[PDB]
């Protein structure tokens, strides 16, 4: 499989209409910088196990 | 304090979660600091050409260096 | 006809704090209704009972203030 | 299925729920602690530290301590045919309470003092005063 | 009766007060609300009792100044 | 001499704590714009209600105004 | 004489302060509520004790109106 | 003849809330656009009408001034 | 003289400001206790350090009150 | 003509709630400029715009308060 | 006749204000303990560096009014 | 000549009234510096601009006190 | 015993904002200090700047307080 991932130049080109339906705790722009490293961080880690 | 500091939440998140590692009671904690040590090996390049090889055992020597 | 008048413009004093108030509320409404539209009315309906209260006294205070202007 | 609430809470070593029906679920937002139920938004939040606490639907008074450090929840409506509204708190490192202990937690920050004494880098000043917070978190949640 | 009219109407600016009090609960219901539906009752019921005391406080200055306006 | 004037600037003063009103149903308004524009078109309708209320306490206001100007 | 009861509606222009300060104190704890029902009468507790201050606080001054008003 | 004086400046006391308002709506403006800029134009043309009402009601808070400056 | 009842009546206006003081910082306890229900002493710690000021001035207005209206 | 004086000090005690409503402005300014940088040139152009009017209606609660001051 | 009491009580009416600004304070400090309970000390610093100005002021007007009351 | 320093008091007002809005631009700058420490600069711009409003009012209402209190 | 008086007490009434613009200050401070501590030494320093102009502004008032007493 080949998985496009999603970069902060591809985040700040969009206005991330698609998750005004959530409710964010901090506010989108706070912790969108925290959230990012996390999805980084799982993506690998899913596909690594799925490789071994 | 971390976009602040030049930190990642991934490196604080790892950081704070060997100490609570650290904070877990023997038998546990044998398994606990098992399950996470550490091994890797990073080799840098530029078109070619090795720059350097470095190993790497700790957590805040691997996100430092 | 200075008591009256004046006893009068003095009562319509306090419907600034009512317009503050009608104020908030609506814009609590404004705010949970942006954050959660699926309970719309069910919004509505609370903010209609805060008018119950909020118009009906401002509506005391005006009648008492007429009963002052023909006291 | 059912109008519960559908939890699952994981770290990366281990799943302790992957579809547990729960009633409510206390965690530690950054901003501050809050319980969620069955109804509750869609919303994203992060956590910072703290003791999550779960209350099954079976037990309604019995309840599940659970030391979080950090990592994220997310809360998401349920499906029309589902029935049952569902929670999934990730967190890197989740242990219970009872696995706690509070001289190695005191030791650790001792040590962290003592190395954070010498304030010379932003991350050692902020790394020694998350330290301090979370361990003192964990003296006041271990029994 | 002339300083009584002026006493009586001088007695209802703390409507504003009561108005802003009531907006600030309605408001606090209806935020909580837009958070958890689930708990809007037991919310509902505090928010009425606040009321309660707010409309105590109303009732009581609209009688004192119904009172400066006979006695 | 100058009652009627005088109450009926008395009266007008309302107008501020109308005004404060508005803008914060305004300012609600575009907070939740910015926060979901999808249901934008829904939110100018609850807040034009509320201009329905608050807009028409002030023309109570100035209406008494008018009243009192000229006894 | 007469005079003394503007005393008194200037003792009661306490109330309306009183108000914005329970409505303060119970608007958070409908929002402390929606935020976390478990720990809910332990907040009523905390605003039974800040009555215990506001519901004083109130009366005393409704006191001085009187005392102010009959002396 | 001071009183007409007088009562023009009661009712110039007011633009302090009108301009409060005004205050509010920009600060909700700069908000939502720093949270979301893409939609800057339909904060703007919400803002705008805030402003046509808020304008018009200082305009009054004028007129009304001026008017009672020589009537 | 009833003229010195006035000034007191006057002093007691200040007592609405302190109840609004006393409003404000118990929602913030009740607001920090459901942000973090694991202490629930140290801000009530600090709650009390803040109401014996918020007392002692309520207690020193209502002094200056009775000492005016006796002398 | 005393109370000419006394007009412009009240035609200028709006500045109250002017000045509030300014510092509101910038306040949100500031705000944007610690969450979005980038896009200063826009925040700072509206809250000019908004400076363009408040700016203006202060003028107007000075001029009115030298015109009461001479005529 | 007397005068110097209703100086003492217009001048004293500041306190309110004054508490005010001190609620403000501690719910800050109430609140920011509530999120980072590991850092008291120097925000009880802080809070008593605010509090140590805002009483400072409280004494000065209440020397004020016993100046003006007993001149 | 004591019409003259009652109008100063009563313009004096603007001062207590400009305090406010000054705090809160400082309040957000500090709240900027602690969200954004690596923007200290263009922060403080603003900060000072909103200031130097602030202070123009302050400046006006201080030059009428001074002249009101000898013309 | 007079006139004089009564203007160095209104003149008082602005130390309730002055009041309040510290005390947001101060929150500010506090609420900066609890979410980033590793700027203290900043946000303190901005603070500092802040009273700068507060406290004088108090100062001033305080002082044209005493001419309008011994004018």
């Amino acid at each position: 499989l080949t998985l496009n991932v999603l970069t902060p130049t591809q985040a700040a080109q969009s206005a991330k209409e698609q998750l005004n339906t959530f409710e964010f705790e901090p506010e989108k722009t706070d912790v969108w910088k925290d959230l990012q490293d996390f999805y980084y961080a799982c993506t690998v880690f899913g596909c690594m196990l799925d490789n071994i | 304090m971390w976009r602040s500091s030049g930190v990642s939440f991934t490196r604080y998140a790892s950081e704070m979660a060997a100490l609570l590692r650290q904070c877990l009671k023997e038998p546990y904690r044998t398994q606990a600091m098992q399950r996470n040590q550490i091994h890797l090996k990073e080799t840098v390049y530029q078109q070619g050409q090795v720059l350097t090889r470095e190993t790497f055992n700790d957590i805040k020597k691997a996100f430092e260096a | 006809a200075g008591v009256a008048s004046l006893s009068a413009a003095i009562a319509l004093m306090s419907v600034g704090g009512v317009a503050q108030g009608i104020g908030s509320l609506f814009a609590a409404l404004v705010s949970g209704t942006a954050r959660n539209p699926s309970i719309k009315e069910d919004l509505f309906t609370y903010t209609l009972i805060g008018m119950g209260f909020l118009e009906f006294l401002g509506i005391i205070c005006v009648l008492m203030s007429a009963v002052l202007l023909y006291s | 299925f059912k109008n519960q609430l559908l939890l699952t809470l994981s770290s990366p070593s281990e799943a302790i729920y992957v579809r547990t029906p729960v009633r409510s679920v206390t965690v530690p937002g950054s901003e501050g602690a809050m319980t969620m139920t069955n109804g509750h938004s869609q919303t994203v939040a992060r956590l910072k530290a703290g003791e999550i606490i779960v209350r099954k639907g079976e037990t309604g008074d019995e309840v599940e301590r659970f030391f979080l450090s950090d990592g994220f929840v997310l809360f998401k409506s349920p499906e029309d045919d589902s029935g049952c509204c569902t929670a999934e708190v990730l967190g890197v490192e989740v242990v219970p309470v009872s696995m706690l202990d509070k001289e190695s937690a005191a030791t650790a920050l001792q040590e962290l003092l003592q190395q954070g004494a010498g304030a010379t880098d932003e991350w050692t000043k902020a790394r020694t005063l998350l330290g301090q917070e979370l361990l003192s978190s964990v003296i006041r949640a271990a029994p």
